[PDB]
């Protein structure tokens, strides 16, 4: 099991519903609420879009959200736009003081 | 170990050699010690050699 | 409060009973401390002035 | 604002060893955790370890339990990290990252605000 589960492909037209979910185990997003998003296009930054679950850091439209649920954490989407065709990342808390990542993700905006 | 410059909180990581539940073996194992109760052994020279 | 996550570590000690102890510390080393409201012991000490 | 940008991309062949040097700009060095993540050429992301610029104290992947060691010089403002026993997997365009403030009252380390990156070398174990 290679870092956190994720889809490897979502996608969706303008006005559909999508979750891009993230799941781990109980010696990680269960525990501390420690679960975040990015953003990243091709040649660029893994923009820094969802952090403690549910916060969006400042520059993020408030489109983009967040959640948890136990073992796994959603990301919650609206109002999909050309700039959310993009990777969709997962970190989050890993046990013994660490990070775990996720497998990632592309959406197509259809 | 040591560090330098701001602070550091840190305790002694001490080795000493255990008689395991064979009386004629022996095994070398090892512990953290908080410094209050970890003082040195010889009156003489020696900047590893500590005691209880 | 104790932030750094310490470990256990046993060590068999003679026969039949184990002498206990701190293995390596996990995480990043951090200080112990214990926190007071400020205004909240200003006004116990001035109320005990006043005695 | 700020930055934290990295060196240029330098390159060896498997087997051999390899750097990546991490900058910082304007904000203050010694403040915030200064992370590693690693995003493979046909793959996800990973995380190499978390660095401590004012005390020096470090914890890795366990993948990379003996491979890498982090450092960092803070007069200079920039922190290094080597990789050992080079293979083409450890192909990446390899980031550098400002983790989270740093009180001496709890630990903040491990907390995954990879707010500010490094500008990315392409890594390729050639
Ligand atoms: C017992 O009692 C003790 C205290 O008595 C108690 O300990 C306290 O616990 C608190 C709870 O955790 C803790 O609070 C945190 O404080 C963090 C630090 O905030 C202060 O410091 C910064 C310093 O800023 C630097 O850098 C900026 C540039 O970035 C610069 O502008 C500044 O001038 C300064 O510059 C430095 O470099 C200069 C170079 O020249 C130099 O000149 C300067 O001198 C300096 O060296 C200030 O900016 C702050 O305003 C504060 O003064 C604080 O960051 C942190 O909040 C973050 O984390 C929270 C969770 O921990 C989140 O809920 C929150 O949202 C914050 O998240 C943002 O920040 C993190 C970084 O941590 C980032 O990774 C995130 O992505 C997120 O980013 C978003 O917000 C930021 C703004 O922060 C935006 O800029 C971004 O764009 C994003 O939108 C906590 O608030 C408190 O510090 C601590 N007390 C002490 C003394 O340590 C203890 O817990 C008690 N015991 C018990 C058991 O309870
Ligand atoms: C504070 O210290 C404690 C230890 O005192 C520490 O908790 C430990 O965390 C590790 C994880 O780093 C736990 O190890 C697990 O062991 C089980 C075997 O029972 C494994 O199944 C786990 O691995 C699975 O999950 C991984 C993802 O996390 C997958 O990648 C992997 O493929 C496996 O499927 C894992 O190795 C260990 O059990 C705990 N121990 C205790 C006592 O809690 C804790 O993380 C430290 N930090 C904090 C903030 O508490
Ligand atoms: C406290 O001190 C003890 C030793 O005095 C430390 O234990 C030692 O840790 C090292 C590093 O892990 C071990 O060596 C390594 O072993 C692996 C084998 O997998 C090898 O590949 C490496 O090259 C390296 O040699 C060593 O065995 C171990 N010693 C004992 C007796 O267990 C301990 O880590 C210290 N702890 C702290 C918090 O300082």
């Amino acid at each position: 099991q290679s870092a956190l589960t994720q889809p490897a492909s979502v996608s969706g037209s303008p006005g559909q519903s999508i979750t891009i979910s993230c799941t781990g185990t109980s010696y990680d997003v269960a525990k501390f609420d420690l679960v975040s998003w990015f953003q990243q296009h091709p040649g660029k930054a893994p923009k820094y879009m969802i952090y403690e679950v549910n916060k969006w850091p400042s520059g993020v439209s408030h489109r983009f959200s967040g959640s948890k649920s136990g073992n796994t954490a959603s990301l919650t989407i609206s109002g999909l736009q050309a700039e959310d065709e993009a990777d969709y990342y997962c970190c989050s808390f890993g046990g013994s003081a660490t990070v775990v990542c996720g497998g990632g993700t592309k959406v197509t905006v259809l | 170990a040591t560090v330098k410059n701001g602070t550091v909180e840190e305790m002694k990581n001490c080795s000493f050699n255990t008689t395991t539940e064979i009386r004629d073996k022996e095994k070398k194992e090892y512990a953290l010690f908080y410094k209050p109760d970890i003082v040195p052994l010889s009156e003489t020279n020696n900047t590893s050699e500590y005691r209880l | 409060t104790r932030p750094n996550n310490n470990t256990r570590k046993s060590v068999r000690i003679g026969p039949g009973q184990t002498f206990y102890a701190t293995g390596d510390i996990i995480g990043d080393i951090k200080q112990a401390h214990c926190n007071i409201s400020e205004e909240k012991w200003n006004d116990t000490l001035q109320k005990v002035g006043i005695e | 604002e700020v930055q934290l940008v990295q060196s240029g991309a330098e390159m060896k062949n498997p087997g051999a060893s390899v750097k990546v040097s991490c900058a910082a700009s304007g904000y203050g060095f010694t403040d915030f955790y200064i992370h590693w993540v690693r995003l493979a050429p046909g793959h996800g992301l990973q995380w190499m370890g978390w660095m401590n610029p004012k005390t020096g104290r470090t914890n890795n992947a366990q993948d990379f339990q003996g491979r890498v060691t982090l450092t960092r010089d803070t007069s200079i403002g920039t922190a290094y990290m080597e990789l050992r026993r080079l293979t083409s997997d450890d192909t990446a365009v390899y980031y550098c990252v400002t983790g989270g403030w740093i009180s001496p009252y709890y630990d903040s380390s491990y907390y995954p605000n990879f707010d500010h990156w490094g500008q990315g070398t392409l890594i390729t174990v050639s």
